[PDB]
């Protein structure tokens, strides 16, 4: 009485961070998601064991690079002059 | 660029001792080094045991430490793993090792082997760890039925005890007949579990053991003269019996056995022996194909009924496994290696068996090719052959043929095997083979591997050392260097063998250079030494009197004990109508060295296509800062 879940075998192309905060939340978003599900499915036997650890030291990276980019205020924009989105906050929220 | 390279078991185990060499060649200086394993995924099992690197043992170091189990008991059906993040200074590497759930093994000794209804049982349960010595853990203990429904129940604690649990259980008056079981297995790892089989069944004690050996375990398909059986007959105690024997012969293929109507003789025997022959007309006739080639593979069986001339008792003994067999040989290639090495020796372990399965001796093979190569098996049916090989990179079709004597050429064994050249880094043509002597070693005396090399004179300079490692019963046992001054191209390296090294040691070796436009390379090898199986002590029992021998009924005798000092012995005696009447599932050294080796992680005897290959085939794990590490393993057998 259940649905089996994707195999992942054509989910390798999920992207080292890069750019400002915005272009750092289109590295880290697939590739964290990404890097979730496999954890939930528990399907790493046959994705790759190695890939594990250049993922989470690549969001690890991104995730450095926005702690970086916090404003004083605890708030996140695309940069630190220009004023703070609330989408751009609650979405960072989420990541978190 | 100095590497920092980590080597450990493939399979990794709960609670045990697990090394870990660290090496660091090339590397000028003290290095502290970190060893930590976590969780695969997620993040700490344990992250201690740290240690220095010290130029005084040339860089090289072990760092053992013991994964406690908890996270570990939540999912079992599907295999785990945990990440072995090891911090040399400032550079870090990490591998992910499998993790099993088998923890150590559990030795069921009942003291007799059938039992009345209304009768006792009484059995022990040996606890010991993958290293053979003695455990405190929890087991659990289920009897079944017959049919497979458990009857009793239990839970015992090995703490205290010295890895002995003496148990009982006295049968139900009203039980199902047939194989009973006697399930047991450790409390954490509850998916392995290890069993004995004892018979319930309607009997009375024999007088006397009956013996059918036929005088060749085999029949020759084209032999016109029959098989010939011997039937004797000898009292318990040791005297001959008179009686009048029945025999019967049949046809047995996969499980329907067909007995042979015109077969059943009645041979009288007169100082308990008496021979009966089954004539090939009979055994044509019985059988519905009359091509005789036809009948190959299928096996004979005699059942041999005996009754005294009193008539007073009566005792049955049935003999099958009988091969109806073409040729009296069966060469088999289990033990040799499948990869070998362009312009070195190949050294072959043929395995020679008689049809039934026995180990063959003193049977000459050759191979048919080069046939000015000949030799003769040795005492465990295992027979030293090398073929040298030209250095070509096609694979090597080697076949062997036994050469007995007086045995027409239409009859001998012959076999045919693929071995494939060992693959070097980028066709640099840097090999490494490691010579040795095999044969029925015995602990103590000592052993002389030749650490072989070849390599172009450019780079002799830059190999110094010969890294080498002992696998044995799962774990590393030894790990250390072997200098070798510039200029030298053969290499003895004294292996002192103990009693520890029993029953085979998987010798692994690897050395490091730099060459072609600089990249690094790795160069291994393996080899399987076969020891003689046997006690890592020594207990034996014997009697204390040396006069006044076959002891009436009743009367005391002193038995002597030469065990090991410290030890614990566990005492049973049997009646022998009992093994009589059945003589199955007892419990010796043999079966418990076989369950031993069969728990090995290193699934090929050596060598193997290239280093990743030979360190998965050994059951290792080499993984280094640069980046030639071995491939991941998430099986926990290797395939078929
Ligand atoms: C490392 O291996 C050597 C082999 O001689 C052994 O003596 C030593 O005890 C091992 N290290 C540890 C920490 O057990």
């Amino acid at each position: 009485m259940t649905e089996d879940a994707v195999d992942a075998e054509r989910l390798k192309h999920l992207v080292t961070p890069s750019g400002c905060g915005e272009q750092n939340m289109i590295g880290m978003t697939p590739t964290v998601i990404a890097v979730h599900y496999l954890d939930e499915t528990e399907q790493w036997e046959k994705f790759g064991l190695e890939k594990r650890q250049g993922a989470l030291e690549l969001i690890k990276k991104g995730y450095t690079q926005q702690l970086a980019f916090r404003q004083p205020s605890s708030a996140f924009a695309a940069f630190v002059k220009r004023a703070p989105s609330t989408w751009l906050t609650a979405y960072v929220v989420k990541v978190f | 660029s100095p590497m920092y390279s980590i080597i450990t078991p493939n399979i990794l185990r709960l609670e045990s001792e697990e090394t870990m060499v660290l090496e660091a060649h090339d590397a000028q200086g003290d290095v502290p080094v970190t060893v930590t394993v976590h969780d695969f995924p997620g993040k700490l099992v344990l992250s201690s045991e740290k240690t220095v690197l010290t130029p005084a043992t040339n860089h090289m170091g072990n760092v053992t430490f013991t994964i406690p189990a908890n996270e570990f008991k939540s999912e079992k059906g599907r295999n785990k793993f945990v990440t072995v993040q090891a911090t040399f200074g400032t550079q870090v590497v990490e591998k992910v090792v499998l993790v099993s759930l088998q923890s150590g093994y559990l030795f069921i000794q009942t003291d007799k082997t059938i039992y009345t209804p209304g009768s006792t049982v009484l059995y022990r349960i040996f606890t010991v760890n993958h290293k053979l010595l003695p455990v405190g853990r929890t087991v659990m203990v289920n009897i079944e039925n017959p049919e497979g429904i458990p009857v009793k129940q239990d839970s015992l604690s090995s703490q205290n005890q010295l890895g002995v649990l003496p148990l009982s259980w006295d049968i139900p008056e009203l039980v199902n007949m047939g194989q009973w079981k006697i399930r047991a297995y450790y409390e954490n790892s509850p998916q392995q579990v290890f069993s004995t089989e004892f018979e319930v069944k309607e009997y009375v004690l024999p007088s006397f053991e009956v013996i059918v050996e036929p005088t060749e375990k085999f029949y020759y398909i084209y032999n016109e003269k029959g098989l010939e059986v011997t039937i004797t007959a000898r009292f318990l105690y040791g005297k001959k019996v008179e009686g009048t024997a029945f025999v019967i012969f049949g046809i047995q293929d996969g499980e329907q056995r067909i007995s042979l109507p015109e077969s059943l003789k009645r041979i009288p025997i007169e100082d308990g022996s008496g021979e009966v022959v089954l004539s090939r007309k009979v055994l044509l006739d019985g059988v519905q194909n009359p091509r005789a080639e036809d009948l190959v593979g299928k096996s004979l069986y005699v059942s041999a009924t005996v009754i005294l001339h009193s008539g007073s008792d009566m005792v049955q003994a049935e003999r099958s496994g009988i091969p109806i067999v073409t040729s009296p040989y069966q060469i088999h290639f289990t033990k040799t290696p499948k990869y070998f090495k362009p312009g070195m020796p190949f050294d072959l372990m043929v395995f020679v068996t008689n049809p039934d399965g026995s180990p063959a001796y003193r049977v000459p093979v050759a191979v048919q090719g080069e046939d000015t190569v000949q030799s003769l098996t040795q005492g465990d049916g295992v027979a030293k052959l090398s073929i040298n090989t030209h250095p070509s990179q096609k694979p090597l079709s080697i076949t062997v043929r036994t050469k007995k004597q007086e045995l027409s050429e239409a009859e001998q064994a012959t076999r045919t095997m693929q071995a494939l050249p060992y693959s070097t880094v980028g066709n640099s043509n840097n090999y490494l083979h490691l010579s040795v002597l095999r044969t029925e070693l015995r602990p103590g005396e000592t052993l002389n591997v030749n650490f072989l090399l070849r390599m172009d004179r450019a780079h002799e300079a830059k190999i110094r050392y010969y890294t080498y490692l002992i696998m044995n019963k799962g774990r590393l046992l030894k790990a250390g260097r072997q200098v070798r001054e510039p200029g030298q191209d053969l290499v003895v390296l004294p292996l002192s063998i103990t009693t520890d090294f029993i029953p085979s040691f998987r010798l692994v070796a690897y050395y490091t250079l730099i060459g072609a436009s600089g990249q690094r390379e790795v160069v291994a090898d393996s080899v399987w030494v076969d020891v003689k199986d046997s006690c890592v002590g020594s207990l034996v029992v014997k009697s204390g009197q040396s006069e006044d021998r076959q002891p009436v009924p009743g009367q005391q005798m002193t038995l002597k004990i030469e065990g090991d000092h410290g030890a614990r012995v566990v005492l049973v005696a049997v009646d022998k109508g009992v093994f009589v009447l059945n003589k199955k599932n007892k419990l010796t050294q043999s079966k418990i060295w076989d369950v031993v080796e069969k728990a090995d992680i290193g699934c090929t005897p050596g060598s193997g296509k290239d280093y990743a290959g030979v360190f998965s085939d050994a059951g290792l794990t080499f993984t280094s800062s640069s980046g030639q590490q071995t491939a991941q393993r998430a099986e926990l057998q290797c395939p078929q």
